């Protein structure tokens, strides 16, 4: 129930692509791609094993763009010791998730969203 | 004043900085047993956050970027963003070590005048702050 090019898992599809583009750039290419296909949610452990090892077929570099921008979204900052939060001096720039497939391990780190990675799509079927 | 030895003094409150290195919560847990009603030193406006600046520059010399503020998000989860960006929960994570930064600290390139957030399993210095009695 996938069209051609893409890998079927768990009532899904699922491409990765190896051009380099930042993260704003592939979740606007996989919305192109399909309808309903953004850069990929991973919700477990059989799944990140399986879009990996789609990674190890196509990438030689196998490091994708997932689809989370900005894991400090809507944080909840508290003092210890209960006093109000009002004086307020945490910026940070845009940093997006990375899923790295190593030969013995699968991890996932932050970088910042403007850098250039490979990246894999999914959408419903 | 009358803030004990070791503890400087401003506005009211009692501060001392701490060559750790200490995680987040084990410098919290440090704070609350240094003094009665001790905690990891808290910002309420741009005067303290110079004085504890200065005061991080003058009694802690280490070559970490980062003193612990008492800022955090108290969650259990490794991260603030409820979704992706389908909508679906962020539930299942795969961090690497260290990518999972949910404590606040004072930076060394804004001279620990501002915070940015980083491993609460990190050891960092740190300062704590109790009110005199």
């Amino acid at each position: 129930d996938c069209p051609s090019g893409w890998s079927s898992y768990d009532g899904h599809c699922y491409q990765v692509f190896s051009d380099l583009k930042n993260w704003d750039d592939a979740e606007s290419f996989c919305s192109g791609q399909h309808e309903g296909s953004r850069l990929a949610s991973i919700h477990s452990r059989e799944e990140e094993a399986f879009v990996g090892k789609m990674a190890s077929r196509t990438l030689k570099y196998t490091s994708m763009w997932l689809g989370l921008n900005n894991p400090w979204k809507e944080c909840k900052w508290e003092w210890s010791d209960d006093t109000r939060l009002d004086y307020k001096v945490w910026t940070r720039r845009p940093y997006c998730t990375v899923m790295v497939v190593k030969t013995d391990r699968i991890f996932w780190f932050n970088r910042g969203c403007e850098k250039s990675v490979s990246f894999v799509c999914k959408f419903k079927a | 004043a009358d803030c004990p030895p070791g503890w400087s003094s401003y506005d009211l409150y009692c501060y001392q900085g701490f060559n750790g290195p200490q995680t987040w919560d084990d410098a919290e847990r440090f704070c609350t047993e240094q003094a009665k009603g001790g905690h990891l030193v808290s910002i309420s406006d741009s005067g303290e956050a110079d004085f504890v600046g200065q005061l991080i520059t003058q009694n802690i010399s280490r070559p970490e970027y980062y003193v612990w503020t008492g800022l955090r998000d108290r969650r259990s989860e490794q991260q603030c963003n409820p979704e992706w960006n389908d909508g679906s929960s962020i539930i299942y994570t795969n961090w690497d070590s260290g990518e999972s930064e949910m404590c606040q600290a004072f930076s060394r390139w804004t001279n620990f005048r501002e915070w940015m957030n980083t491993n609460c399993q990190q050891k960092n210095p740190f300062v704590c702050k109790f009110p005199p009695a």
